[PDB]
RNA sequence: GCUCCACACAGAUGGAUACGAAUAAGGCGUCCUUGUGGCGUCGCUGAACCAUAGCAGGCUAGCAACGGUGCACUUGGCGGAAAGGCCUUGGGUGCUUGCUGGCGAAUUGCAAUGCGUGGGGAUAAAUCAUUUGUAUACGACUUAGA
RNA sequence: AGAACUGGCGAUGCGGGAUGAACCGAACGUAGAGUUAAGGUGCCGGAAUACACGCUCAAGAACAAAAUAG
RNA sequence: GGAAUACUGCCAGCUGGGACUGAGGACUGCGACGUAAGUCAAGGAUGCUGGCAUAAUGGUUAUAUGCCGCCCGUCUUGAAA
């Protein structure tokens, strides 16, 4: 097979925040091909992973992954809030994230 | 001789076939029955079961098809004219309706159906690439 | 898409069967028996063997919330 | 979705195009802008030459249309910050379509076109004219070598059209067959 | 949206004045509460009766008889402006009375910057015969076989990027 | 930089798929009335085209064509705006899922994304010493001697 | 000028208002989920370049005021 | 003449998807299922599975990232100063 992707690509925009106060515990994730809350409803509960290359060796690879979950929709343009065990470093604004299909409901 | 380009605009008129894009009756055909103002026009689509109600021109897109219809025609007369004019037959022949049907079929395609489509596309290409270059 | 699995005897398999306590010979025999019964039904329709041999993967523009699986 | 996006500035509003580009590349999307000289601003020549000298009479000022667009984009991004500085590194602005962007597809933004945004019968200004009036000295060369860009690219398009003619003929001759009907039945 | 409410009252009948005039008027409002409030305000303004000295006999919604027939309605508008008050008459072409009054209110808020508080709908009368309409912009839509185009459509594109360079044709 | 010795390491993972011009008009096919020509056809979005099946994609027996294509060769033109890229005549070697079959997957056990130094051999060049003065508060600048 | 009658603050965080003591909401144990106020939804900034009717080419977002529908 | 539909409200109607929460610690009580034995969603998470001793994980600090933070105490005063 040409493509081995089994996840929907997405972009990390920024944390939920006010004008002067931000909440790093809640991240906002944009899903490719999603522009309405109804479309984003299908992605609720799916595991979201962030993939980045590391400089130092790890327990059997060179890639480190931070896992998360989708919690609720955000805004009207299909934005969805995501939560992770470890919050993103805030340096991934505009980075690419992987939205897996499991757990499935189809 | 004199030259004038087509410039043919789809004019709003009684009996004009119109396809609704927004609202509960989205995707269904209708016919204009009367004109109220520059923005709102009365339509009827009894063939598709849409209720007779006023609709803004921004909520609907005019189709090139047209048929004769008296101004202010009621539901019965509108349905009679729609049946007589064979509006449904004309709509299916238009490439727009064919594209809509193709899009619906593609949306409804199953994964196994998608695999079959891929295999058939490969088979067709095997001959298409051989038809050319010689 | 659903195949007629009625012809496959699945009573032998249980939770304790998969207990992990070089592959056990009994497991290989059961797998062969299941495959022999299932292949006959799988081949009963076109492209089923090829379809199952193809690994599923996503493509650009694919919308899982729209794809009808 | 696209690793790099090339946007044709011609026919777009400076403000809307700048806002959309800022929002898009703030999310990490790489965007390239070409033919900035053809970018348009609402209103007739007066009130467009004005509002530029007003801030000019205050620093360094750039006359090139690309620099003007960058300044418009710069104010819509939180510059002086690492995120803002990093975001501005994903943007490229050039006059005309210098290579290798001339050999790649160029997209447009429907929600920023002058035609779809400006009401009919209203005057509009063009970036090239304003830049020339405020001291730009490269409009002549830009136009001259943009005209050459259309030259032989019309020929490339003609060759592509001829090739697609043969492709369509090959499809048609093979069409109506059993495989063709089977594909058409499944919406393909 | 709006609705038509018929409201009546007889200023709390008392001794020596049985069966009072039973004032009646067709109020337009989005709910029963607003209709009652406007009825009380109109009674206070135009009659020597107050809310504390009245009683709402009944309130029933009135729907247009033919919500499909296209009709023309003449309205005798009376409203308060920056200076005194000025009676106004206007003609609105609409399928139903509710839509006509809503459009009239929008026009008043647009061409006169007047709001629901200062606008009073004295009477709305249907007109059907031609040559009875007076306003030119209403006669504009009464010609036989009227046809006009819709040039320069602005159909919206969901995606931010388009490779088609869309045309405004219709 | 030529050579020896000694050490060392802001986010590809399908394809950025290329005429120009208008938006109160445009393309596509045909033909003659070669022109601001007649006809049919299309938009109402990219929801499109390529390719997409094989252990992170193997081994291997046949059929149908003389095609599609990866890699290294070779011929010709082309791209100066930041060309540095585009094809392309010819042959070489692999795959081909276009079609018909066989061999293996297991146990990871129910998911944990799954690249230059710091020391030597020769040497092209710079600064200082000297001198020069068309330079001069100190830097700097201006000349020449194997 | 002189007062004075009730009230906002005296010692008052927090959200919005480019900032502010006279504005609006709201007054305080440590955190999570959820719903809101004023205030906003082209970017800075989280959110509809939402929908519908008209207005204006120039700004537009108490003082130099008096001269497109009926 | 008759269907409906449009709208308000009711369902001690049914049926899913998403997020946080697992607090108490042998039985005393209010309730349902069932002729009974017994069971239960009835005054607070139960069971299974998966990784682990050159562990799994957690901790200290330098930088960095999105946002916020006028220099400390005293007195003037109704305030900032």
């Amino acid at each position: 097979a040409e493509s081995h992707r089994l996840y929907v690509k997405g972009k990390h925009l920024s944390y939920q925040r006010s004008k002067r106060v931000n909440n790093p515990n809640v991240s906002l994730i944009k899903i490719e091909g999603v522009a309405t809350p109804q479309d984003a409803q299908f992605y609720l509960g799916k595991r979201i992973a962030y993939v980045y290359r590391a400089s130092k060796e790890v327990r059997g690879s060179k890639i480190r992954v931070m896992w998360g979950k989708v919690t609720r929709t955000h805004g009207n343009s299909g934005v969805v809030r995501a939560t992770f065990r470890n919050n993103l470093p805030a340096k991934t604004f505009g980075a690419s994230v992987r939205i897996f299909l499991y757990p499935s409901n189809i | 001789d004199s030259i004038v380009k087509a410039s043919n605009w789809r004019l709003v008129e009684v009996g004009r076939v119109v396809l609704i894009k927004k609202g509960q009756s989205a995707g269904k055909l209708a016919a204009i029955v009367e004109i109220i103002d520059q923005k709102k026009v009365l339509i009827d689509g009894p063939k598709a079961g849409v209720p007779r109600q006023a609709i803004n021109l921004g909520q609907v897109v005019l189709t090139p098809l047209t048929f004769a219809l008296p101004r202010g025609a009621r539901t019965a007369t509108v349905s009679k004219k729609w049946a007589a004019a064979a509006v449904c037959e004309k709509w299916a022949a238009s490439s727009w309706a064919k594209k809509i049907a193709q899009r619906e079929r593609r949306a409804a395609l199953t994964d196994f159906e998608r695999f079959q489509v891929m295999v058939l596309r490969k088979q067709k290409r095997y001959t298409v690439k051989k038809a050319l270059a010689k | 898409t659903k195949v007629s699995v009625e012809g496959v005897n699945v009573e032998k398999f249980n939770v304790e069967y998969f207990a992990k306590e070089e592959i056990k010979a009994e497991r290989v025999e059961d797998q062969k028996v299941v495959d022999k019964a299932l292949i006959a039904e799988i081949k009963k329709t076109p492209l089923l063997k090829q379809y199952l041999s193809a690994s599923f993967s996503l493509k650009n523009g694919d919308k899982p919330h729209m794809l009808k699986f | 979705v696209e690793p790099v996006v090339v946007i044709d500035g011609k026919g777009h509003l400076v403000g809307r195009l700048a806002s959309v580009v800022a929002k898009q590349l703030l999310n990490g999307q790489k965007i390239v802008v070409v033919r900035a000289e053809e970018l348009n601003i609402s209103g007739e020549f007066f009130r467009n030459k004005l509002k530029y000298h007003d801030f000019l009479r205050k620093p360094f000022h750039f006359r090139a249309p690309s620099r003007i667009f960058y300044k418009a984009l710069r104010g819509m991004v939180s510059h002086k910050t690492a995120r803002g500085k990093a975001a501005l590194e994903r943007l490229k602005v050039f006059e005309g379509i210098p290579p290798p962007y001339d050999k790649k597809k160029r997209v447009v933004v429907p929600q920023a076109l002058r035609v779809l945004r400006l009401k009919p019968g209203r005057k509009y200004t063009t970036l090239g004219k304003l830049s020339t009036s405020v001291g730009w000295k490269y409009e002549d060369v830009v136009a001259k070598l943009e005209a050459k860009r259309k030259v032989s690219s019309a020929e490339y398009y003609a060759k592509k059209r001829a090739f697609t003619k043969k492709v369509a003929s090959a499809n048609a001759t093979a069409a109506e067959s059993d495989v063709a009907k089977q594909l058409a039945a499944l919406g393909y | 949206h709006f609705k038509e409410y018929q409201v009546i009252g007889r200023r709390l009948p008392t001794e020596s004045v049985p069966e009072p005039k039973l004032f009646r008027m067709r109020i337009f409002a989005s709910n029963e509460v607003i209709a009652k409030s406007r009825y009380w305000y109109f009674l206070q303004k135009l009659h020597k009766v107050k809310k504390a000295s009245g009683e709402i006999v009944s309130i029933n919604q009135i729907n247009e008889a033919h919500p499909t027939k296209v009709k023309n309605f003449g309205v005798w508008v009376r409203y308060d402006s920056r200076s005194g008050t000025h009676n106004m008459y206007k003609e609105i072409r609409d399928v139903s009375r509710v839509a006509a009054v809503e459009t009239l209110y929008q026009d008043m808020a647009a061409r006169h910057r007047a709001r629901f508080r200062s606008i009073h709908i004295l009477k709305v009368a249907e007109i059907e015969k031609t040559a009875d309409v007076k306003r030119q912009y209403v006669k504009q839509f009464l010609t036989k076989d009227l046809k006009f185009p819709l040039p320069h459509r602005v159909q919206k594109s969901t995606k931010t990027f388009s490779y088609k360079r869309p045309s405004t044709f219709y």
